């Protein structure tokens, strides 16, 4: 008979074979990252090889099947899926060379540790010990020390990596017929045939670009402000018209600014909205925290979780010989077993995180009703911003209020409005020059507009352009900045994030205009309002059944990234930040640096 | 635990009680072909049952108790003393 039933009997038998596989696949990933141990991450590469070959061995067995003959969008978007060759087309020499690059910049960069120079014994890592300098530390030669050693020790090591990284890669996509791998990144978002909901892969930049032009103004004063606030916490450091030194940004490179916070508070002799002391003090553990955040996914309308969930979980840190891993990811195993990894502390981060994860998790068993190729993402940005709706609702001093903690009769001044608003504020909007500098830079070496001898120049020339952060002490092309981060050296997409944090806002618009709130997107609560969560779960029934876009209309009724709610979340502290730097300085001067100063 | 399995693949549906047994290879078209051909595959595969699985994937033995009517007597279940006097009667 006809080629398409007999794809329905392949695409049967390949989930169904591929489901257990996967499954346990990532069991042997999660035992290996919850328990560390050789014959685990044994496992991690056994049946983890057994899923990586069976994409192509099932890619080859569906490339049989000729792309244009498909007339159901379902299986069209799955032999899109399948027939998708991957990092396995190169010349037989380059896909394993790119796959020891790959794991060899994964092992040096969690490995990788910086020392003081007078004494070698006393070393730290990344995680602890640097993260911690970077975001507590309150000295200029500390901070700037580990600046410079956590760029010198291991991002000159994994400045060769990268520089081969960049033609093998460049490579693979051009030969899946991208233009550069920064095109092969644009054509996950990139959608073909669905007339009116299409979206091209240069629209992506046009898109990004022309919502960071409505990013700038209100990234300008922010940037004042903290600039101001770095030089009282600073003196003799910083000038009031250059822009700010990398090492005082809060973290190692400028994602996060959030640890500027206790220095740059807007007023710090009201109470606080970080509840972390009420936390502590009032004796709630991680398990509480998981718990108030799945009563929280009932009150907005959402069902409870699976068994898997709360049993086979490790929510926190078991510390000693059980070790695991603590960031906190939320790993699709399937056969209902969608998990939160964490290191729990008492702490409203973790708290936003559980909100956050068990988003992740929310959305994955929304995406439960398909078949296993259809569960996942429509594209990279719909799992995060799921996530971080129920962190920020969850942020809102409405939700403080009714959850237990911030004693009831907590007033509502625009003191604390506004030091919780520039609090979320130095985080959301900091992380947006960083993320469109950042994807530039990384697209423009894929294109090859930045030189091979030009990366490290046109690195601090672009930290100075779109973020405005100076370096203390210059860098020729030894170092690599970006390669020493997680996000460049591991192969993961980053402006996934900044589509994120368009959606987020979107979609906290969305769940609060049907929430029926009275005041703006800051205080309100999408608990105890269950058309929030159906709201939020009309969309998230998708998954990849279908493009982006449509979903993105299931949401707010648009078809293209916007940033006019995070613009209603950000204007009355927006006014009141244009209102304190008027006696500040407004821009930021290219020629500034504290070594040619 | 992978001793439980299933068929996905058949010339459409079941006759009432027609018990399904056949390990002959199935492929849409009649043509029984040789695995691993194209498009003839292997009607039967697993479950995944792990206990690790969470309410999702639990392992139900299901009875099935068909209660048929009265084509014969009673078999399935269903002292009454009264003498001289008339009442009304069943038996066995």
């Amino acid at each position: 008979s006809t080629i398409e039933e007999q794809a329905k009997t392949f695409l049967d038998k390949f989930n169904h074979e591929a489901e257990d596989l996967f499954y346990q696949s990532s069991l042997a990933s999660w035992n290996y990252n919850t328990n560390i141990t050789e014959e685990n991450v044994q496992n991690m590469n056994n049946a983890g090889d057994k899923w990586s070959a069976f994409l192509k061995e099932q890619s080859t067995l569906a490339q049989m099947y000729p792309l244009q003959e498909i007339q159901n969008l379902t299986v069209k978007l799955q032999l899109q899926a399948l027939q998708q060759n991957g990092s396995s087309v190169l010349s037989e020499d380059k896909s394993k060379r790119l796959n020891t690059i790959l794991n060899t910049m994964s092992t040096i960069y969690s490995t990788g540790k910086v020392c003081n120079p007078d004494n070698p014994q006393e070393c730290l890592l990344l995680e602890p010990g640097l993260n911690e300098i970077m975001a507590n530390s309150l000295d200029y030669n500390e901070r700037l020390w580990a600046w410079e050693s956590w760029r010198s020790e291991v991002g000159k090591q994994l400045r060769p990596l990268y520089e081969e990284y960049v033609v093998l890669k460049n490579e693979m996509a051009r030969a899946n017929h991208y233009e550069d791998y920064g095109d092969y990144w644009r054509g996950d978002y990139e959608v073909n045939g669905v007339d009116g909901y299409d979206y091209s892969r240069g629209q992506l930049i046009e898109d990004v670009e022309h919502t960071f032009e409505e990013i700038k103004p209100l990234y300008e004063h922010l940037h004042a402000y903290v600039r101001a606030k770095l030089m009282n916490a600073y003196p003799s450091y910083i000038s009031p018209i250059g822009c700010l030194p990398a090492h005082l940004l809060g973290d190692m490179w400028g994602r996060f600014w959030t640890n500027l916070y206790s220095l740059t508070v807007p007023f710090g002799q009201k109470p606080n909205i970080d509840v972390t002391d009420a936390m502590v003090d009032q004796a709630w553990d991680a398990q509480r925290i998981f718990k108030e955040a799945e009563k929280f996914f009932v009150s907005v309308g959402l069902p409870n979780m699976t068994q898997g969930f709360w049993e086979n979980s490790m929510l926190t840190d078991p510390g000693n010989v059980q070790k695991a891993v603590c960031h906190p990811t939320a790993w699709d195993l399937g056969k209902g077993d969608f998990r939160i990894l964490m290191c729990t502390k008492v702490t409203m981060d973790d708290f936003l995180t559980a909100h956050h994860e068990m988003g992740h998790i929310q959305y994955d068993m929304a995406y439960a009703a398909q078949p296993f190729l259809l569960r996942n993402g429509a594209n990279e940005g719909f799992h995060e911003a799921v996530g971080e709706i129920m962190s920020l609702s969850a942020a809102t001093p409405k939700h403080l209020k009714s959850i237990g903690l911030l004693s009831p009769d907590f007033q509502e001044d625009n003191e604390t409005e506004i030091n919780f608003l520039l609090k979320q504020a130095l985080t959301i909007v900091g992380t947006l020059p960083f993320t469109y500098m950042l994807e530039k830079w990384r697209w423009m070496v894929f294109k090859g507009e930045i030189p091979k001898d030009q990366w490290m120049k046109k690195w601090w020339e672009m930290k100075r352009e779109i973020v405005g952060v100076v370096e203390p002490v210059p860098h020729d092309e030894t170092y690599c900045d970006p390669a020493s981060l997680f996000h460049v050296s591991n192969d993961y997409s980053f402006i996934r994030y900044y589509t994120r944090t368009l959606y987020q806002f979107q979609f906290q618009e969305a769940l609060c205009q049907a929430a029926k709130h009275e005041g703006p997107l800051h205080k309100c609560d999408i608990s105890n309002s269950t058309e929030a969560g159906q709201k939020l779960f009309n969309m998230l029934r998708l998954g990849k059944s279908e493009p982006w876009t449509l979903a993105l209309e299931n949401v707010v009724g648009a078809k293209n990234m916007n940033v006019r709610p995070l613009l209603n979340y950000f204007e009355p502290l927006f006014t009141w930040l244009k209102d304190q730097n008027k006696n500040s300085f407004v821009g930021w001067s290219t020629d500034w640096s504290p070594y040619a100063d | 635990n992978y001793n439980y399995k299933y068929r996905y693949l058949r010339h459409g549906k079941l006759r009432p009680f027609e018990r399904d047994i056949s390990n002959v290879p199935f492929s849409p078209d009649g043509k029984p072909c040789t695995p691993p051909a194209l498009n003839c595959y292997w009607p039967l595969n697993d479950y995944g049952f792990y206990t690790t699985t969470g309410i999702g994937y639990q392992p139900y033995r299901v009875v099935v108790l068909s209660f048929e009517l009265l084509n014969a007597p009673a078999t399935v279940c269903g002292t009454d003393l009264i003498k001289n006097q008339c009442v009304n009667f069943n038996f066995n």
